[PDB]
RNA sequence: AAAACUUUCAGCAACGGAUCUCUUGGCUCUCGCAUCGAUGAAGAACGCAGCGAAAUGCGAUACGUAAUGUGAAUUG
RNA sequence: UUGAGAAGCUCAGACGAGUAGGCAGGCGUGGAGGUUUGUGACGAAGCCUUGGGCGUGAGCCUGGGUCGAACAGCCUCUAGUGCAGAUCUUGGUGGAAGUAGCUAGAUCUA
RNA sequence: GUACGUGAAAUUGCUGAAAGGGAAGCAUUGGAAAUCAGUCUUACCUGGGUGAGAUCAGUAGUCUCUCGAGACUAUGCA
């Protein structure tokens, strides 16, 4: 499977991918939308919040907070998938972020909604040699 | 199939390899494989001089050897250093036998000639540039000389001697003369001289003056290979263009009596001298060969591949060994196999 | 007699921007209210004959030559006597082992390739 | 060209046929060559292939390697080679097929019907 | 007309006299490398014809006289090859690239 | 299966039979997972045995891949050869030439920058005029040159590099392919005049060697460890990747031994495919093929030359 | 003024199933021939396979038997 | 002086809105007989693309990317031949909308 | 990759870009950014030398045509 991030080879990233998962579309891109960008562990501390009412997910583009837990049900697999692949291929686990999300619409069979992920590592190496 | 091979690095390999020994094939056994002789580039093996079972060995610094091949292992049985003086600018093009009688022309124009038995040593001076050197079979002392910018000259010893002559007395300096220059052919369509560059002579009279009628193939740094006939007249009878790479040497298949030739980017074919076209082609051999000989229904190719490919005369793979090493000549022990 | 256009841009078809449905081919338009037809200001321009290039310049290339579409290397060599005036343009579906047969022999017959180098790569 | 109107010239009827025919019609069209010194010493040119028949694939990746018909697949037109396999994901041998077009014949399973069949076609053993 | 045949320009010529036998009918004269001893092998070779006829023909020697030479000027040169670009061994590269 | 023509029902046909395929691969799995839990020791046989095979282990035997040990025969044939002056106690410097095909563009003079970047010592000469190749050897050979670099390019895109050793040392001839410049590298970094440190893996074949050894007979002998600028030459499955980064080494926990550098890319970044290995002077016609690869071959993906 | 949001354009991934290629189908014309049933027809239902989902085939002699051939395959 | 596709080439002058309507020349699609000793696994047809061109225009030629088995220029023959509409037929898809709300939990949250 | 030939448009998501005071929209003229068009002294003429070849020999043969018009095979290079 070709995924939509010019990353994501086995240089630093793990994937992960949902087809036809069976959860609302509208829910799932706002959900993406706010774990985008944030670390892998902050993320998973974030989705509990979620759960525990103790943090709101914004609804930006399609409109303010709202807490979906089936969404985010839908989203702990898929994360859980993303480290276990990452397990798999042996990175620094401590410096994952979430560096790519997607939702893409399903076929009109309840509006189903693919969902992809991709974990990536923030590195700086300085020149020095001055 | 027993063969011999010499290597850049001066080693000659005995292998003992048998019908079917394809190293390519991992269940397939190695041959059996003995090396010896210096282990040193300065004396990089040239080329398989096939004296009966006797063989003759050059060195890149001259130092001839002789060996012979009835007792396992063969041993060193005659050693020649040449002078260090006609080696300064040149190197060895070829030697090859005729009556007892070794040829040693360089590529400067200096020919030496040894006897084995008389230990006799001539020297005698040719044209420009040689690259390809012959000495008739059939009729003693006969030496054709090709190089660039050189073409194909008939040098003679004996005029007629009606059926041969006494070893001692050939290849005497004032005795001498080309009795035939080939004559370049004519312009091409554009006008343009055909460069001449002879790189490899044969005599294939016998698969076609005392004895006349001399029938002989050579070929060329453009990849034209060009028959001759000194009765039809100086310029070749037919000339075709086999390869666009240049072409490497040219020999005989005694099974089919066909001729062969191969060229510097390993295309190995027998050209037909009957129905003018090309049959068949050695497949399978990468890298350009440095030499290949062949005895009766079996063929030997050595190249860049550094592998003895093994062939037919009806082109079918035999056998096929590594030989680590990079091959330098090639040359068939014995026909049949251990 | 050098190569001079009337116009460079195209003639698109009214309202062709706003749907999709609307094909860009210029289509005649017929509307017996048309303003746009009634050529008011600030709306598009419509073709005329009064548009046409120099006779001596139609089916001309910027630099000078008249395109000739050559399938084969026959129809190449008729191009000997009018090198100086047209271009050997290679068919799109000739493939590259003709294609390359095609530019060396229009490199020597004098003649000008518009896309000898298409499918094809060198080599030193 | 053909002239008889019994026969059809129909690339949908004749398709048809070839695929809509039973096994005792495929038994026909499945047929190989002969190799060139046993066509001539039978003097027959073709012979519907047979299990237990020694051939040698000609075309395709098998090219040359030989063997005999452990059973020919009619239903599908092939014909099953042993040791002319492939390897499987779970290392078994999937054997490939080959049509019988393809493959020559070089040394058949003579049974009393392939011989009086020989002879049927004004040939000798 | 004027056409080459493997890098002699020949003269072609027919006539209304033998227009119903294709195997005769077109005569044919060969020109010589000398430019100018062509010309003159043109006129006295297609004398009394139109001056448009033979207007033709001698354009069509100087226009082919300057094709072999400039097929003899090519081939000095050592110009480059042009290797060819498949689309199958492309992608299958391509592709096998990437996974490695 | 495919037995049956209709659409319909053969989408049903294996949909119904993909949901057996997977029920009784979970049970299979559980109870293989019950019993393993019971008896580690099954799980570390079959870890020890279910290992998944790759093109690596897969590939097919080849004889001329050299083994571990060291063989004498190798060593005697490779310290004399040409590139031995750089291996030998003699340790020429090599000098490095890049040229480009007749009439290029300005896209190769932003890219064999930065190919001049990643070699210091290293001079440059457009090509100009009617001069061929086989004779820009002979005169970088008495100006005092050791190697020499063509970036061709067509069709404004550089897409082979041809490689000689002079003064008659063998001739490459490489695809490039990927070719990114470094603007087009993500986190990209901006390079020093330091001596870079070479390293070169995954050559295990025979002919790999000697392309192995052309590459590090094209580099300082000498490298600047304070620049600590590492370039990169690795083949697997033919393909040979050059990268360019800079390392600077941290406590990394993953890796069992403490330590782990992270890794900053330089430029420039691109493959290459050895499409000729010639003897002599690169020529196109009449030059000695050392190796020339058949594409049909190449199809059997198991199967390597370098 | 950036983000968010809104907008256009490009890359990429979904979505959709047009286009292109064909094709054991349809339609059209011509041509040859004469043949159902109270000796139970057409139709229907129930059965039957080493296992059939439809589908054909078959009738407790059931995906047919006898007989004449062909001559080694059925095939998930 | 070569400028006879005499259906050609050349010279001169004036002129140019347009509905209904009349006349003329062309472009394009499927297939048909002839033809290009046409193109094509070294890539046909198709498709996308801010690549390059040609024509007043209908349209055309070509580069790149995908693609994988057919296709076209020319002279004629032929017709189920050209779409923006028809509250057009069929299929697909949006905004509306996570709205109207309905199944739980505690108006809110799922 | 069995949601399986090619995979168009509508339509949706992600990213990069510029733009974004109640529209947008298109047309002219440019500018800017981004990007392609295409580059070519090289050949001609003249001078000599050097080796050549031939359609040239104060030359010899064969083949097909219609004496001489071709294709060649020797031989010499004036």
């Amino acid at each position: 499977v070709r995924y939509s991030a010019s990353p994501a080879l086995e240089t630093k990233c793990a994937k992960a991918r949902g087809a036809y998962l069976r959860t609302h579309f509208k829910n799932s891109r706002e959900v993406a939308f706010t774990i985008n960008g944030m670390s892998l562990k902050k993320a998973f501390i974030f989705l509990d919040n979620v759960k525990e009412h103790k943090q709101a997910v914004p609804f930006r583009r399609f409109n303010q907070a709202r807490w979906p837990v089936k969404s985010v049900k839908f989203f702990y697999d898929l994360l859980k998938n993303a480290e276990a692949n990452a397990e798999a291929k042996g990175l620094d686990m401590d410096k994952l972020i979430i560096k790519h999300v997607q939702v893409n619409a399903a076929p009109k069979q309840s509006s189903p909604s693919h969902i992809e992920i991709i974990v990536a590592e923030e590195e700086e190496a300085v020149p020095k040699a001055n | 199939m027993k063969l011999l091979l010499g290597d850049e690095i001066g080693q000659l390999k005995f292998i003992e390899i048998k019908k079917g020994t394809d190293t390519s094939n991992p269940e397939s056994e190695a041959p059996v494989i003995q090396k010896f002789g210096e282990l040193d580039r300065e004396k990089g093996v040239l080329f398989m001089l096939k004296h009966e079972m006797n063989v003759f060995v050059a060195r890149k610094n001259g130092t001839i050897e002789c060996w012979n091949v009835n007792q396992e292992p063969p041993i060193l049985s005659s050693l020649w250093q040449l002078d260090s003086s006609l080696l300064e600018t040149a190197s060895i093009v070829s030697m090859k036998y005729s009556n007892g009688w070794l040829m040693l022309a360089l590529s400067d124009g200096n020919l030496l000639f040894r006897h084995i038995e008389s230990s006799k040593l001539r020297k005698l001076q040719l044209h420009g540039p040689l690259s390809a050197v012959e000495l008739h079979p059939r009729i003693p002392g006969i030496i054709a000389a090709g190089g660039k910018e050189n073409d194909v000259c008939l040098y003679s010893c004996n005029p007629t001697c009606k059926s041969n002559i006494d070893e001692l007395e050939l290849w005497r300096t004032e005795n001498v003369v080309k009795v035939f220059q080939g004559k370049n052919v004519k312009n091409d369509s554009l006008n343009l001289r055909v460069r001449v560059w002879i790189t490899g002579i044969v005599f294939t009279e016998d698969i076609i003056d005392e004895s006349l009628c001399f029938h002989f193939a050579t070929i060329t740094h453009y990849g034209q290979l060009r028959f001759y006939d000194t009765k039809h007249g100086r310029r070749p009878v037919s000339t075709f263009d086999v390869s666009t790479s240049p072409l490497s040497h040219v020999g005989l298949l005694p099974s089919i009596k066909l001729l062969y030739f191969a060229d510097k980017r390993a295309q190995i074919s027998i050209f037909d001298h009957s129905k003018k076209k090309v049959i068949g082609r050695f497949q399978g051999v990468k890298g350009a060969p440095s030499s290949i000989h062949c005895l009766g229904n079996v063929v030997a190719i050595t190249g860049l591949d550094r592998n003895v490919r093994i062939f037919d005369a009806d082109r079918k793979p035999l056998a096929n060994a590594y030989i680590k090493a990079l091959p330098t000549s090639i040359i068939v022990i014995n026909e049949r196999d251990a | 007699v050098n190569i001079i256009k009337k116009r460079t841009k195209p003639f698109k078809r009214h309202q062709s921007d706003r749907f999709k449905r609307v094909g860009e081919s210029w289509r005649k338009p017929r509307g017996i209210d048309s303003c746009v037809r009634r050529r008011f200001r600030g709306t598009i321009s419509m073709p005329k004959i009064g548009y046409g290039n120099n006779k001596k310049t139609r089916y001309c290339m910027p630099n000078g030559l008249k395109a000739f579409l050559v399938r084969n290397v026959s129809d190449v060599e008729l191009l000997l006597m009018h090198n100086k005036t047209y271009a050997a343009e290679i068919a799109g579906n000739v493939s590259a082992r003709k294609r390359v047969e095609i530019v060396e022999k229009a490199r020597a017959l004098g003649v000008k390739v518009t896309n000898a180098g298409a499918k094809v790569r060198s080599q030193e | 060209m053909k002239f008889s109107r019994d026969v059809t010239s129909s690339r949908r009827k004749q398709r048809k046929a070839h695929f809509g025919a039973p096994s005792s019609v495929r038994r026909v069209l499945m047929s190989a060559p002969l190799s060139k010194e046993l066509r001539e010493q039978y003097k027959i040119r073709s012979l519907p292939v047979r299990r237990d028949d020694q051939i040698t694939v000609i075309r395709g990746s098998n090219k040359g390697r030989e063997g005999k018909i452990t059973s020919v697949y009619r239903k599908k037109f092939l014909l099953l080679i042993e040791r002319v396999t492939r390897e499987k994901a779970n290392g078994a041998s999937a054997p490939v097929g080959i049509d019988a077009s393809k493959v020559v014949i070089t040394k058949l399973h003579l049974d009393k019907d392939r011989k009086d069949l020989i002879v049927r076609k004004g040939g000798k053993v | 007309t004027v056409r080459e045949d493997n890098g002699k320009l020949y003269l072609y010529m027919k006539t209304i006299e033998r227009a119903h036998f294709p195997s005769k009918l077109w005569q044919r004269i060969k020109l010589s490398k000398n430019y100018a001893k062509a010309l003159e092998q043109i006129d006295q070779q297609l004398l009394y014809w139109p001056g448009r006829q033979i207007h033709r023909c001698k354009q069509r020697l100087t226009r082919l006289t300057q094709y072999l030479l400039k097929a003899r000027r090519l081939a000095l040169k050592h110009q480059p090859a042009l290797i060819p670009i498949k689309p199958k061994q492309a992608h299958r590269e391509a592709s096998r690239e990437r996974k490695a | 299966m495919g037995k049956i023509k209709n659409k319909i029902v053969r989408q049903q046909q294996y949909m119904k039979a993909l949901h057996q395929k997977n029920k009784d691969k979970l049970e299979r799995r559980k109870e293989r997972a019950k019993e393993e839990e019971k008896d580690p020791e099954k799980k570390r046989l079959r870890l020890s045995e279910n290992i998944p095979a790759t093109i690596e282990s897969k590939r097919v035997y080849d004889e001329t891949i050299i083994e571990d040990k060291p063989d004498e025969e190798l060593q005697a044939e490779l310290k004399d050869d040409e590139f031995s002056a750089y291996f030998s106690e003699e340790r020429k410097v090599p000098k490095l030439l890049v040229t480009t095909s007749k009439r290029a563009s300005r896209k190769c003079y932003d890219f064999a920058s930065e190919l001049l970047d990643c070699f210091p010592n290293a001079e440059f000469r457009k090509r100009t005029g009617d001069i061929e190749v086989h004779e820009i050897a002979e005169a970088a050979a008495k100006r005092g040159y050791t190697d020499l670099l063509v970036l061709n390019e067509d069709r404004k895109k550089t897409n082979a590099l041809t490689l000689v050793h002079l003064p008659n040392g063998p001739s490459f001839y490489f695809t490039l392919s990927n070719l990114q410049t470094a603007k087009e590298i993500s986190n990209h970094g901006r390079s020093t005049g330091h001596i870079p440190e070479l390293i070169i893996n995954n050559f295990s074949t025979r002919l790999g060697m000697t392309v192995a050894r052309a590459f590090q007979s094209l580099f300082i002998q000498t490298p600047q460890i304070q620049g600590r600028q590492v370039v990169t030459i690795h083949c697997q499955r033919d393909f040979l990747f050059f990268r360019r980064h800079r390392y600077a080494f941290r406590e990394k926990s993953n890796m069992p031994d403490g330590i782990g550098t992270g890794l900053q890319e330089l430029g420039p970044r691109f493959t290459m495919r050895l499409r000729m290995v010639q003897k002599g002077v690169w020529d196109r016609k009449e030059g000695e093929v050392f190796f020339e690869s058949n594409a049909g071959e190449e199809s059997d993906r198991r199967k390597f030359w370098l």
